[PDB]
């Protein structure tokens, strides 16, 4: 820097540096919080497909996996037997 | 050895068991170009805070346009990082502009910001950071070793050799152009109203 | 050793800093030295055209003028005005000397011959030309010399033109080209040189290349007769050496920018043996 | 757009500019600076200036920064179709057109009210 | 006038110039490095540690297997009450030797 | 001389078009090797992460671990995971390096391997 | 009047052969605009796409190998 | 249909009087030609444009509001007189504007 | 024994000196090197082969 | 520290939240709608890269226009504010008392209340 | 809108499965439970959770002490041999 | 997989296309689909093995080839992997691969210049309108 000394002289490391350090610890905490608290809180991983799960999210979520595939499959099965119905109707 | 003194009284994978949700816990996880680029982004919105100064706000303005750009280029979004800092640094330049207009001299309001701080900014800040966060499932660079991750060294040289392209705009094209020429020419009869009520606001 | 050499890993680096270091402060050096001769050719030329010697006398048949400015410049004193802002008094130049020294990274010379591998020189240009316009008008408005003042004020309208008219410029190459590195246009131009095509608005092209120069017609910031000086009407010695070298570098680096968009670039001039020329060699 | 080498080569044009202030800092030695009573004041041609500070300017051509806004964003819209203009069809050379058209019937209205001109305040 | 009426009115007091013997001690950049160095400890010095321990044992584990396989192959190594064991796949895993 | 240097510029075009043609399928002929190689050390790298997913999660149960693996009730579409996509340099990267290297590889010898 | 010469002009080159018809009526873009474009596009009804050279079935010259 | 209504009637008190410039009615041409097909938006985008699109124009009407007229008020000829409706409704619906654009 | 700085700053000097060390060792000891990483620790010689240890 | 999905979506408001905190002065309040613009336009490149949406990386230069054509409002509107009489910081234009100013201190234009 | 391009010009790897959960929106006279495993696969391709989801319990598994050595990566023959075997290319040889 | 470098591959894979032409067939039509978007590797693991090992069998050179192999990788690294530029090096190189017996006569019927090392410098001959694509 030309004439660093001269440009340098006001605020070599900062204007406020209490504030600064203050801003600092600020987002380091909220960072810790957020990271280990609460988005996975929200994502709700811990139990995720637990054959046993104590939360009610997870049951939820499993009664609704089961519940979806049961739907597909009976829905499948009648929809192949009336299809082998109409084909066998057909070559009559 | 940790295991020789754990095998005194139990065995190493449950000391483990116990003690490394604790570890996790107070492990920091973070790259330092990353927590640099942030500090710096929150400490000229602090300093945004705490400047009434016009010109220097609009510094300011001016370093964060810097680091939003330095972030794109970090995230690799070079092209859009240049747009970016052609087309504000214009905008800069009018507005230095402006204030040689108007507020020549730079002196400002005699305003305290502590009053509001203490009355309804600081508590309300707190309440917002406490419960707002809408990042559901992103998982930060160091969540799980590099080696595990695969897919970028995978490579397509059939459609590498089908590929024509040699610049960065064909989305840019495609949307422009081809789906979004809708927005295209609405925002082309939008600047062109706008310069006709401009006209007419100078009037 | 197998216990110690873990210590000197980040230890063994630092000379290779230091070596780019030093590489780069010869290419700086080297650029310095080219826009000193620059400007004794500038003098030499107007010796020429008013019909005068010109420098004769500071070296041999003046040969060292520019190294006598130089160190002159250096020498002068300086002194801060009371009434003006100390710190960005200083400031502002050591920005502009350290973006003018950074002009030259956005230059090409040969098909692949750059410093660093970049793709969007024209937006480099672009950028560092209005961070230069920044200083200057910085530069005016922190010395509050009313003339410095209205200088910045003629700085900025000169930046809004120039705004439009490079970019219509610019748009207008890029529509050949299809991209902003310099390289890209050479490949195009060995035929026939792009001017051809412009040869309409060579008038423009004229205009364009005078007013990013700074030159006449458009040295309305550096007026010396409307103004006193200028935006430097109140800075002395390096000070004001900075900005000099930072115009000339400008000119240098935008007429090479014109030279290869327009004129070839590294390409000899094949069109004067256009009729001669056959377009094909089959045995 | 470059990489790190960019960085690194301000950080060097820095150190460089610390050889100038080296120079000088050094050309000190060869001059001494006396304290006179108008050594460190404003210059204005020879005689002490009236107002300092208070410098404010007329910007009575603020139409021109005004469509200069404006008139980059529709000049930057058309990078794209420019860049791949080989790849033009019926609808992109149409909407081309279309905005090049629109660009040039606002610089029309504009001189039509004559706003690209000094006025009076 | 009325417009610079708070300034009229301002009550300013003179200076009282005192020697500063501290100004030197940079006592907040002391009070910054405290706190930075016992937040560092407290989080990224234990972590780093037992992180640190465990890679240092897993390796020791993994070099141990490697020599005992040449003396005796198949058998799993027993240490500190853990079974180190091959799979077929040839996967090494640690598990509870009860 | 406007519409005659067009003209010149869209031959050249077209040249190189030309010999494009060419370029392209020599990189054909070069295609099938270069991804058959990638295909392999993909799928090696796939393997590996099975087993180590397997090792990891059949603790709980093997149903458990092939719940978890499980992403797609129909698997006749290939969709890998990325964190983010690609889009600078046709998606591609310049610098498959680490920061250091880039900066240093530009003026001290030794990192490029010549891949000749 | 460029326009209108060159519109003129591109609806007189159809007597070229397909190739050199007018890019303005007939389009030639790459294979990331053309399946997107023509994928479940009844009115062009290109046909399946070939997925190692990047082109429909009924384009010209689809798939092109040696020998 | 109901702007065309609306412009049928304020025919009639422009007859009646004119207080109002032909920018003003050109806004409302604009305004009355672009608004109808906020309703033929597709997607939410569309429809964010097609309003940032009316909303100029209402910006371009209130603009384009006169602001002096000759009364039979003969006593402020020497004085000045300062009305801050104009500003006022530039600033709010300006910012109204900005706030709801970019949430 | 007597020490100037306090006890805090020594074991802080000795976690990150600790850090340094394990860092450098694990980059140079555990690393297949088939990457130039490290200048004057891994050899400059030109590779013939794809994969050749530096 | 902070993944840069929810960083953005957390400075997004804050840069709200700061232009709402400080002074109401035009030109300050211009600034900040700007850097709320960029933020918008660095939280939509982010999303579409993450998503391989062109959609979300082209909102990029619609949110530059429509930044542009607002600034550009926003001049005028402070320029008009000479002519209107009106002082930039908002806090001016009324007599409410306020604590956060320091000296703000209006009188009628009167020189006696009192005459006998 | 979906434009089913990619950041280059391609096609957006999501396009497969939005066209099959389109079409069975469209057959079906009941879209929304009939359709639930397309759309869970298009769902699961653009938001990737269950990879996420992978991810987390396989950090938490790591963290957990049962992997000592993976095996080596013979390259040559394209097999894998255990870490105990020793070979020219190992690390430690 | 092959220890070789990306440019030796390509060089290789130019002459090695017409000898393990099935194996190339059999894996393009196991790769192909319906969209631009590839394919899992895991169906076509196979068939890209089968590929491989004739590239494995095909890298094998004749002795007399290993002059014009040579001068095909100095082209190839002097143009940073443009194949167009040295297909002329490469076409010898396939050449001498295919039927070495006649490269003896080839060589024998040289001229004096053709008898001359063979330097590459690209910056300093660009050469004719060269796109770089
Ligand atoms: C590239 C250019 C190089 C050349 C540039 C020019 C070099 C020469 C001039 C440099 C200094 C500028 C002139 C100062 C003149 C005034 C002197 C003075 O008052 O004291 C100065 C400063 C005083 O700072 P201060 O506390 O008064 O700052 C506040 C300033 N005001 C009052 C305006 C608000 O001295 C120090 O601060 C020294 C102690 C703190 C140093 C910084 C520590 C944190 C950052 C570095 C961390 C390093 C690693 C360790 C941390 C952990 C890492 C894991
Ligand atoms: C490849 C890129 C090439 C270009 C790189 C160019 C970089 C050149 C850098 C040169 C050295 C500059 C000093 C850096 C060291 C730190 C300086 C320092 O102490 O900072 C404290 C000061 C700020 O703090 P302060 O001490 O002045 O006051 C604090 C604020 N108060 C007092 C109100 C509480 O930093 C600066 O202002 C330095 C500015 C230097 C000039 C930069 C000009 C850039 C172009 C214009 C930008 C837009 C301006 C718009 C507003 C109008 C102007 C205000
Ligand atoms: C970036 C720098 C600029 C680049 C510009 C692009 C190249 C253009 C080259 C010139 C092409 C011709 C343009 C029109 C000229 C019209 C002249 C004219 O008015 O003639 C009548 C004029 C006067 O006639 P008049 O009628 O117009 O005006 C006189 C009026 N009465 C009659 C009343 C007296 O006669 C002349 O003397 C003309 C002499 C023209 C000589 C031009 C030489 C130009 C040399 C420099 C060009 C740049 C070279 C760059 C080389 C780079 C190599 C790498
Ligand atoms: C002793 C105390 C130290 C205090 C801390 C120091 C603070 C330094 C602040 C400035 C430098 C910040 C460096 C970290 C961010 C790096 C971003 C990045 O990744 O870019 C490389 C990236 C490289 O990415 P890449 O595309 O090569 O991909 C890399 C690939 N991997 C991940 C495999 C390595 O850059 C780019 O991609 C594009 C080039 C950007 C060039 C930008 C040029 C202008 C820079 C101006 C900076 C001015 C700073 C000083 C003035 C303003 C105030 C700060
Ligand atoms: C890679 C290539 C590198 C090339 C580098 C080339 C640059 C060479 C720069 C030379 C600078 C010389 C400075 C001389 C300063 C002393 C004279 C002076 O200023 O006088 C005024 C004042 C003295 O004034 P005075 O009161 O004696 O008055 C003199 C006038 N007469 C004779 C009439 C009485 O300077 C002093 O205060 C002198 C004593 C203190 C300084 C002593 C010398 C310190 C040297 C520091 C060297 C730092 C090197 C840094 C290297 C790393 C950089 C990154
Ligand atoms: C300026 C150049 C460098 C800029 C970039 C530097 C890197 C990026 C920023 C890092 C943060 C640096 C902030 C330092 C500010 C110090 C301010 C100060 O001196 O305040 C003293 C102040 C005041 O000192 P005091 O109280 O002794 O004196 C004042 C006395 N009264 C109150 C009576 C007036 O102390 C405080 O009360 C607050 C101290 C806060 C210290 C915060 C330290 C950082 C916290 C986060 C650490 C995260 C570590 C993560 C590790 C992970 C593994 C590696
Ligand atoms: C009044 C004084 C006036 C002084 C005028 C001087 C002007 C400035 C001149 C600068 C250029 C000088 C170039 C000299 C040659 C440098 C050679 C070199 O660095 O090797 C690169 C070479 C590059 O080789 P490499 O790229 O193969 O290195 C990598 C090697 N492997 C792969 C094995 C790791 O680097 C090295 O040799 C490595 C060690 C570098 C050690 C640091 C060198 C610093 C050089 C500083 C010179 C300062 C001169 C000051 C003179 C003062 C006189 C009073
Ligand atoms: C090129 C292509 C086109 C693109 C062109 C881009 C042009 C960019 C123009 C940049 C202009 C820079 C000069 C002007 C700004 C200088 C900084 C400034 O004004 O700071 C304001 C603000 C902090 O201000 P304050 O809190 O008062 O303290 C000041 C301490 N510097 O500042 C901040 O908010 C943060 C400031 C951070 C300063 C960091 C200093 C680091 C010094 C490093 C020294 C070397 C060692 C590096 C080690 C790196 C290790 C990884
Ligand atoms: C033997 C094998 C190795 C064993 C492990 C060794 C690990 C390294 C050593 C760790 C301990 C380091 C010393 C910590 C001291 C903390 C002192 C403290 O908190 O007191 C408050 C302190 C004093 O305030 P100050 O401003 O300095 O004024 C002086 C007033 N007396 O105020 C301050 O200065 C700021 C204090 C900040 C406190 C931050 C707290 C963060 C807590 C994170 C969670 C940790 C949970 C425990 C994890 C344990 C895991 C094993
Ligand atoms: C872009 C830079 C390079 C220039 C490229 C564009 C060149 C355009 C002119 C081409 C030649 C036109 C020949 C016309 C012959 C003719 O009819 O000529 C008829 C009469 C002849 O008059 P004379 O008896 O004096 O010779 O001339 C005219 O009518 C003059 C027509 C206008 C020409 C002005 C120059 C062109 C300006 C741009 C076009 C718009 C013109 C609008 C006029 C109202």
């Amino acid at each position: 820097v030309y004439q660093g000394f001269k440009v340098l002289r006001r605020n070599p490391t900062f204007y406020n540096p209490r504030s600064a350090g203050m801003v600092a610890l600020s987002y380091f905490a909220y960072s810790y919080y957020v990271n280990k608290y609460y988005k996975p809180q929200n994502s709700n991983f811990e139990e995720y497909n637990s054959s046993h799960p104590h939360n009610h999210d997870e049951k939820v979520r499993q009664y609704h996996e089961k519940t979806n595939q049961a739907i597909r499959d009976a829905v499948l099965e009648k929809r192949a037997e009336h299809d082998q119905r109409l084909r066998e109707e057909a070559k009559l | 050895f940790l295991i020789t003194i754990t095998s005194y009284f139990s065995n190493i994978i449950e000391f483990n068991s116990y003690i490394i949700n604790l570890i996790d816990f107070i492990t920091p996880l973070f790259f330092i170009e990353n927590f640099v680029i942030q500090f710096f982004i929150l400490y000229l919105f602090y300093l945004l805070i705490v400047n009434n100064n016009l010109y220097y706000i609009l510094l300011y303005i001016f370093l964060e346009i810097v680091f939003f750009g330095l972030f794109l280029c970090l995230y690799q979004l070079e092209l859009f990082t240049g747009f970016l800092w052609v087309a504000e640094f214009a905008i800069v330049f009018i507005a230095v502009v402006l204030l040689f207009y108007l507020n020549i001299d730079g002196l400002h309001l005699k305003y305290n910001h502590n009053i509001n701080n203490v009355l309804y900014y600081t508590p309300s800040l707190v309440l917002f950071l406490i419960f707002f966060n809408i990042d559901y499932f992103s998982e930060l660079e160091l969540f799980l070793p590099l080696e595990l991750s695969f897919i970028d060294i995978y490579d397509d040289y059939y459609e590498g050799f089908n590929n024509s392209i040699m610049n960065d705009f064909t989305p840019l094209t495609l949307s422009y152009y081809s789906i979004n020429s809708a927005e295209f020419i609405i925002i082309g009869l939008l600047l062109l109203l706008g310069s006709v009520a401009c006209v007419n606001l100078y009037k | 050793g197998f216990w110690i050499a873990p210590l000197f890993v980040n230890i063994l680096s630092l000379p290779l800093y230091l070596v780019m270091l030093v590489y780069n402060i010869v290419c700086m050096l080297l650029i310095t030295l080219v826009i000193a001769s620059i400007t004794l050719i500038e003098r030499k030329v107007l010796s020429l055209v008013q019909r005068r010697v010109g420098p004769h006398y500071v070296g041999y048949r003046g040969r060292l003028q520019y190294i006598a400015d130089a160190l002159k410049l250096f020498i002068k004193g300086i002194v801060v005005p009371e009434g003006s802002n100390k710190f960005w008094f200083v400031a502002i130049p050591s920005a502009a000397g350290a973006i003018c020294y950074t002009f030259w990274i956005n230059s090409m010379w040969g098909p692949s011959v750059s410093i660093f591998d970049l793709e969007y020189n024209l937006v480099y240009a672009t950028i560092l030309s209005i961070l230069f316009s920044f200083c200057i008008m910085l530069t005016g408005y922190f010395s509050k010399s009313k003339y410095a003042f209205m200088a910045s004020i003629r700085c900025a309208i000169l930046m809004l033109n120039i705004e439009i008219f490079l970019g219509l410029l610019v748009i207008n190459l890029i529509f050949i080209s299809e991209s902003f590195c310099f390289s890209v246009f050479v490949i195009y131009q060995e035929i026939i040189w792009l001017i051809f095509i412009f040869f309409g608005v060579s008038g423009l092209i004229f205009i364009t290349f005078l007013l990013e120069t700074n030159r006449a017609p458009f040295d309305l910031a550096e007026a010396e007769s409307e103004l006193v000086t200028g935006y430097s009407v109140e800075y002395g010695g390096f000070y004001f050496a900075l900005y000099y070298l930072g115009e000339y570098f400008h000119l240098f680096f935008f007429s090479m920018v014109i030279s290869i968009v327009l004129f070839g670039g590294w390409e000899l001039p094949n069109f004067l043996y256009l009729f001669l020329l056959n377009d094909f060699n089959i045995l | 757009m470059g990489d790190a080498v960019v960085i690194h080569l301000i950080q060097n044009v820095l150190i460089f500019g610390i050889i100038f202030w080296l120079l000088t800092w050094g050309a000190e030695y060869f001059y001494t600076v006396k304290q006179q009573l108008t050594k460190k004041q404003f210059y204005e041609c020879g005689f002490k200036s009236i107002s300092e500070l208070n410098i404010q300017i007329n910007f009575n051509f603020f139409m021109l920064a005004v469509f200069l806004i404006l008139y980059d964003v529709e000049f930057t819209f058309l990078f794209p179709v420019l860049f791949n203009f080989s790849m033009f069809s019926t609808t992109e050379l149409f909407l081309a057109f279309f905005f090049i058209f629109l660009i040039l019937v606002s610089l029309l209205y504009d001189w039509l009210n004559n706003v690209l001109s000094w006025s009076a305040e | 006038q009325n417009n610079d009426r708070w300034v009229y009115e301002r009550r300013k007091s003179n200076f009282i110039a005192q020697v500063d013997y501290e100004y030197f001690k940079f006592n907040h950049w002391r009070t910054a490095w405290r706190y930075f160095r016992n937040i560092f400890l407290l989080t990224a010095g234990v972590s780093f540690l037992y992180n640190m321990e465990l890679d240092e044992g897993l390796g020791g584990l993994s070099l141990k297997y490697k020599e005992f396989v040449k003396t005796n192959p198949g058998q799993d190594l027993l240490i500190g009450n853990i079974r180190v064991t091959q799979r077929p796949n040839g996967l090494l895993v640690a598990v509870d030797a009860h | 001389l406007q519409m005659w240097g067009v003209g010149k510029i869209i031959e050249i075009k077209k040249f190189m078009k030309r010999r494009d043609i060419e370029l392209k399928g020599l990189q054909r002929k070069a295609a099938p090797f270069m991804q058959s190689m990638n295909d392999v050390r993909h799928l090696a790298l796939r393997e590996r992460n099975d087993m180590l997913y397997n090792e990891l999660l059949s603790v709980h149960g093997e149903e458990y671990a092939q719940k978890m693996q499980k992403r797609f009730h129909q698997t006749d579409i290939w969709a890998p995971f990325r964190h983010r996509y690609a889009y600078m340099y046709n998606s591609s990267n310049k610098n498959v390096k680490d920061y250091k290297q880039v900066t240093l590889s530009r003026y001290i010898n030794g990192f490029d391997k010549f891949n000749v | 009047f460029c326009l209108l010469f060159v519109l003129a002009d591109a609806w007189g080159r159809e007597k070229y052969a397909q190739p050199y018809k007018s890019q303005i009526l007939h389009g030639r873009q790459p294979f990331g605009h053309t399946f997107v474009q023509n994928y479940r596009n009844q009115a062009t009804d290109l046909g399946r796409w070939n997925h190692n050279f990047a082109c429909y079935e009924k384009q010209p010259g689809c798939g092109r190998d040696f020998d | 249909i109901f702007n065309n209504y609306f412009l049928y009637i304020t025919e009639k008190h422009i007859k009646i009087l004119n207080n109002y410039s032909i920018d003003y009615f050109f806004s409302i041409i604009n305004i009355t030609l672009f608004i109808p097909m906020i309703f033929l938006s597709n997607t939410l985008f569309t429809f964010f444009f097609l309003i940032e699109l009316v909303s100029c124009a209402i910006f371009y009407k209130f603009i384009v509001s006169k602001i002096s007229f000759k009364n039979s008020n003969y006593k402020d000829n020497y004085f000045s007189i300062f009305s801050k409706n104009y500003l006022n409704v530039l600033f709010y619906q300006y910012w109204s504007s900005f706030f709801s654009s970019v949430m | 024994a007597v020490r100037f700085v306090g006890p805090l700053n020594i074991v802080f000097a000795g976690v990150a000196f600790l850090m340094f060390y394990e860092n450098n060792y694990k980059k140079l000891y555990l690393n297949p090197r088939y990457s130039y990483t490290m200048p004057y620790l891994q050899s400059a010689k030109i590779t013939k082969n794809l994969y050749e240890k530096l | 520290m902070l993944t840069w999905i929810s960083f953005w979506s957390l400075i997004f408001w804050l840069i709200l939240i700061i232009l709402v905190l400080k002074p109401k002065n035009f030109i300050s309040i211009l600034f900040m709608s700007e850097l709320t613009w960029l933020a918008l336009y660095c939280l939509s490149l982010l999303f579409g890269a993450i998503y391989c949406d062109i959609t979300l990386l082209s909102i990029s230069f619609f949110i530059l226009g429509v930044a542009g054509l607002e600034f550009s409002f926003g001049i005028l509107i402070a320029i008009l504010y000479k002519n209107l009489n009106e002082s930039l910081n908002t806090d001016l234009n009324n007599n409410n008392n306020n604590q956060n100013i320091f000296d703000k201190n209006f009188k009628t234009p009167l020189e006696k209340i009192n005459w006998q | 809108s979906y434009s089913g391009y990619s950041l280059n010009g391609g096609v957006h790897p999501c396009l497969p499965f939005y066209e099959r959960m389109l079409q069975c929106a469209k057959s079906e006279a009941l879209p929304i439970k009939m359709c639930t495993a397309q759309t869970e696969d298009y769902l699961e391709c653009h938001h990737r959770k269950k990879q996420y989801a992978l991810n987390y319990a396989i950090k938490k598994e790591l963290n957990n002490i049962r992997i000592v050595a993976l095996p080596r990566y013979d390259e040559e023959n394209d097999t894998f041999v255990p870490f105990s075997q020793a070979t020219a290319d190992h690390i430690f040889q | 997989k092959m220890n070789t470098k990306s440019f030796e591959v390509l060089i290789h894979s130019q002459y090695a296309f017409d000898v393990c032409r099935e194996q190339v067939y059999n894996f393009e039509d196991c790769r192909q689909t319906d969209t631009p978007l590839p394919k899992d590797p895991i169906h076509c693991k196979a068939q890209a093995k089968e590929v491989l090992s004739c590239y494995k069998e095909a890298e094998k050179m004749d002795p007399i080839c290993l002059s014009s192999f040579n001068d095909s990788r100095e082209c190839m690294f002097k143009s940073d992997g443009n194949l167009y530029n040295c297909k002329t090096w490469i076409n010898q190189y396939v050449t001498c691969q295919k039927n070495p017996a006649a490269f003896a006569e080839f060589l024998e019927a040289s001229t004096a210049e053709q008898l001359k090392s063979k330097k590459f410098d690209f910056v300093k001959n660009r050469g004719h309108s060269d796109k770089y694509l």
